[PDB]
């Protein structure tokens, strides 16, 4: 460690303290008392880290022998990654107080989860990727279980966890693997080693292990299976965290290995990444017509999307990957919209979650209902909502690449999985005899529905220079 | 016919066989996810070292 | 004579031994555990084996934080146990199942 | 390796001469003493009165968080065993690394003992 290595982590420190101090702090001064204070503290905190990360003048660096790499990518997705967070905790603090369920405790695992996402798109070494990714699988677990009355919040938790540290054993597998054939641990000197006239079949067992470990966590098909049952199972508010930021931080993740690491070896894990995305693509929008739970409904809305988004990276190319950045910033939005208005759903006082609630909504609450029409369009890939350009940069980018196969497939899945978000504006504007579901939102709330979903159309007159920074954080990365 | 076959016959027998599969057993997801690995373990053996 | 491969393919026997603990049990989820254990055992394998026969040390630092994740896992995962348990009053495997579909 | 065959083949061998001897001791009863084993007597023993059931029941285990907690602390303690062993050659970043893991651990275990997890079930 010198001062120059202490600069670049800098933002992490600062969030490291927030989350020591914050435990102290609800420990000695009031405990749940504090709760409603320490998640808006929390939310400050996510927005000043991010405002560190990615405002003022950076020039891109290694710190700690190169484990931590402060690039243009890894800044793109630290603060996509952070103000996700910081709208899911903004949205759900009334929700989380209603219910009893605000531990002072909360924000702080979060809090220490987005640390460990933070250091997962940073990584330019195994053990880097490794302790950012357990880091944030830990904090993933408890949140999952932390209804403590529920039964289904604790097989959340224990499905998740079972499966979570198999992806983690098969994922360390592979990094053994890749260690003793190249030596070291670090990716420079990884990259350098693994190149065309040298793959043995250990290396690329190696790699195959790595990519699946990771596939688990973007929900790849058929790596998939736990996330409908810790969908529904987990609380609302944690649902709707799992659904945004750990994604982002997971495809980020994914994409900084596969280039950092294995970028000259493109051949060999675009065809892994494309078998991927297909199944993820089609197995999302086919299981999705048989959901009735709308949380349940959303992982498998989260699995196609995941698909849509490695077939941007499958291109391997700067191009897919500054669309798959889009992508996710784009998901990351209409999730938070959506995830908004399934926390405010209920009849008589108690939460609701089954779709035939929501019908004739539209007749309900037309500004609400309005706000879903857009984001179930735009969820759906149509024109003209900003869904439908991140769709469209991802086929771009496959096409661009010479796997317009890839994006027929595509865009022939998108027709299937369509059906379902139809149907929810169906019911909302023409469905059947209404039982007396009512939206509870107060101001928070109310905007994270309203401003996603004003963006799915503002965002198609102008991406306000979001588009092209993702353009040059994917050169930083690809080269 | 056919139209109606597809999108209303083959497309919703196909959603009913992926509810099957996720059938809420841990044992049976941990399955296919070494299943997952095997199939690609055996792509990759295939192309060969190279 | 004992060389690198005598140790990974008890890693790899380990690695699969308990993987297969995962997806075959049924009557009690800390078996389970233990599984999750006998993997990460295998993976600490291949780091030391991978580690001495290169002459590095990179392999044993990362075996010390592989045992640093695993307890940390190990007291996540009890605790997990714990609270379905006191909402279950069994710890099957196939009593983890109430959401499906 | 030398330093295997001098001083850990001999821990491999007083393993087997230890394990000889108290396998001996064992056996030299079942050799030499009369064995007349009848169903009183093989019978569990409380007291005189026989059991209600046998020791395979639930049992609710009161200090379960602490022996949660006691797998935690037993890694942080791992971390210090090369530290000291090192002390000599310590950098200031590494004398002062641990100053902070320590810190860090000491803010665990004030949440605990706050909390009121050391206190049980
Ligand atoms: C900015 C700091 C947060 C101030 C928020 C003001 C809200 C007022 C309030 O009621 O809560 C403040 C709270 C202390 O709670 P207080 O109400 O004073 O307790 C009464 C005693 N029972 O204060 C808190 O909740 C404090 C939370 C901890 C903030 C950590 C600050 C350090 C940031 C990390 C830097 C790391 C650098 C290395
Ligand atoms: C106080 C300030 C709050 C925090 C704001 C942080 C600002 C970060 C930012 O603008 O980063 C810039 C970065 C691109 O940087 P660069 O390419 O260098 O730009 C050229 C500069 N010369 O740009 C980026 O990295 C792009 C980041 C886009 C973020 C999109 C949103 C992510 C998902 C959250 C949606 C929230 C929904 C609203 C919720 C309502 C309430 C619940
Ligand atoms: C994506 C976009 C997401 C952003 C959406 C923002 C929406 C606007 C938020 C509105 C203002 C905050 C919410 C107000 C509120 O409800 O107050 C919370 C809390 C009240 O406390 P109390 O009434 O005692 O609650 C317990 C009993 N119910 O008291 C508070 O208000 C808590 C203190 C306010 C928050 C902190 C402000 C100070 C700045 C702290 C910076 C972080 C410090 C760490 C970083 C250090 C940097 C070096
Ligand atoms: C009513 C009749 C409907 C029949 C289907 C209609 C045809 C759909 C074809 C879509 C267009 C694909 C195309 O033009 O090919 C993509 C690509 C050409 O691009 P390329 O030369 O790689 O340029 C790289 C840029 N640097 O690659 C090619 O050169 C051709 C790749 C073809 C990909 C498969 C096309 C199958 C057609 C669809 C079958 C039905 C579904
Ligand atoms: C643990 C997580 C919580 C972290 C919160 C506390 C941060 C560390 C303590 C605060 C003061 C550190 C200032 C560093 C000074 C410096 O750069 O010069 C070193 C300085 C010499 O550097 P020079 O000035 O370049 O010669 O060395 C020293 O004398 C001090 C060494 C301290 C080592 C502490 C290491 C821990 C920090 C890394 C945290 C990990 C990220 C967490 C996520
Ligand atoms: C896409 C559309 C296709 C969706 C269907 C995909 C499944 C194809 C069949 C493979 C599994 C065969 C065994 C189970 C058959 C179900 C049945 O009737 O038994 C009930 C039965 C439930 O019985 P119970 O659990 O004993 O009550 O189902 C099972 O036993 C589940 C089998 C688990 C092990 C195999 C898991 C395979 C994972 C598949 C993931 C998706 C990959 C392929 C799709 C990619 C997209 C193109
Ligand atoms: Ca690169």
């Amino acid at each position: 460690m010198t001062s120059l290595d202490f600069s670049t982590i800098l933002p992490e420190v600062v969030l490291a303290g927030y989350a020591l101090a914050a435990l102290m702090a609800g420990a000695y001064l009031g405990k749940d008392r504090l709760a409603r204070t320490l998640l808006w503290v929390t939310v400050a905190a996510f927005l000043v880290v991010a405002a560190m990360v990615g405002l003022g003048n950076h020039v891109d660096g290694a710190a700690f022998h190169g484990m931590f790499i402060d690039d243009g990518f890894s800044r793109f997705a630290k603060v996509v990654t952070l103000v996700a967070a910081a709208g899911v905790l903004a949205m759900s603090a009334d929700y989380m107080q209603r219910r009893n369920m605000l531990r002072f405790e909360f924000p702080i695992i979060v809090a220490l989860a987005v640390l460990g996402m933070m250091f997962m798109v940073s990584a330019g070494d195994l053990l880097t990727l490794y302790m950012g990714l357990e880091l944030q699988s830990l904090a993933l677990y408890v949140v999952a279980a932390m209804r403590r009355d529920s039964v289904r919040s604790s097989e959340a938790g224990l499905k998740y966890f079972v499966l979570g540290s198999l992806s983690s054993g098969l994922l360390l597998y592979g990094a053994s693997l890749v260690y003793g054939f190249a030596g070291t641990t670090g990716f420079e000197g990884i990259i350098s080693t693994i190149e065309a006239g040298h793959l043995s079949l250990g290396v690329l067992f190696g790699l195959v292990f790595m990519l699946v470990g990771l596939s688990f966590k973007v929900s790849a098909v058929p790596f998939h299976m736990w996330t409908p049952d810790v969908y529904e199972g987990s609380p609302t508010p944690v649902t709707a965290f799992f659904a945004t930021a750990p994604k982002v931080a997971a495809m980020a993740l994914i994409a900084r290995l596969v280039f950092d690491a294995f970028g000259h070896v493109i051949g060999d894990w675009s065809q892994i990444v494309a078998a991927l995305a297909v199944m993820s693509m089609f197995l999302g929008s086919i299981a999705g017509i048989g959901q009735t739970n709308i949380k349940r409904l959303m992982a498998y809305s989260s699995i196609a999307h995941m698909g849509f988004a490695l077939v941007g990276l499958a291109a391997g190319t700067a191009i897919g990957v500054q669309n798959m950045l889009l992508y996710m910033t784009i998901y990351a939005v209409m999730n938070i919209g959506t995830f908004a208005f399934i926390l405010s759903m209920e009849r008589d006082g108690v939460p609701v979650t089954d779709l035939a609630a929501l019908n004739r909504f539209a007749w309900t609450d037309p500004v609400k209902a309005l706000a879903m029409l857009v984001l179930m369009f735009s969820l759906a890939g149509v024109p003209p909502t900003l869904g439908f350009f991140a769709k469209f940069g991802v086929l771009t980018a496959a096409v661009d690449a010479g796997m317009g196969w890839l994006a027929v497939l595509g865009v022939i899945a998108s027709v299937i999985g369509a059906f379902y978000y139809l149907r929810i504006v169906y019911y909302m504007y023409f469905g059947g005899e209404s039982e007396g579901m009512t939206s509870r939102m107060g101001a928070v709330q109310y905007l994270a529905l309203m401003v996603p979903a004003l963006a799915m159309l503002v965002g198609a007159i102008s991406m306000f220079g979001v588009d092209s920074a993702a353009g040059r954080a994917a050169e930083t990365l690809v080269g | 016919g056919t139209i109606n076959g597809v999108a209303m016959g083959l497309i919703p027998r196909l959603t009913r066989a992926a509810v099957r599969v996720q059938s809420g057993y841990l044992f049976h997801y941990a399955f296919a996810m070494v299943l997952g690995i095997v199939g690609l373990l055996i792509w990759v053996m295939m192309r060969g070292a190279h | 004579m004992i060389g690198l491969t005598h140790y990974l393919v008890v890693g790899a026997i380990l690695f699969v031994t308990g993987i297969f603990g995962i997806f075959v049990n049924r009557k009690n989820v800390i078996v389970i555990l233990m599984s999750i254990e006998l993997m990460l055992l295998a993976v600490n394998i291949n780091f030391v084996a991978f580690s001495t026969h290169l002459g590095d040390l990179a392999g044993q630092v990362f075996t010390m934080f592989v045992l640093t994740v695993a307890a940390a896992e190990a007291a996540i995962g009890l605790a997990i146990l714990v609270v379905f348990f006191r909402n279950r009053g069994t710890i099957a495997v196939e009593d983890v199942n109430v959401m499906k579909g | 390796m030398e330093y295997l065959l001098q001083e850990y083949l001999p821990i491999l061998v007083f393993l087997g001469m230890a394990s000889a001897l108290a396998i001996v001791l064992i056996l030299a009863a079942a050799v030499i003493a009369v064995r007349n084993p009848d169903p009183e007597k093989v019978s569990a023993y409380e007291c005189g009165f026989n059991a209600f059931d046998d020791a395979r029941m639930k049992f609710d285990v009161r200090f379960y968080l602490v022996s949660i907690l006691f797998i935690i602390f037993d890694l942080e303690v791992a971390f210090l065993f090369p530290w000291a062993v090192s002390f000599a050659s310590l950098s200031d970043v590494a004398f002062w690394g641990m100053m902070v893991f320590l810190a860090v651990l000491t803010v665990g275990f004030a949440y605990e003992w706050k909390k009121g997890a050391l206190e049980w079930a």
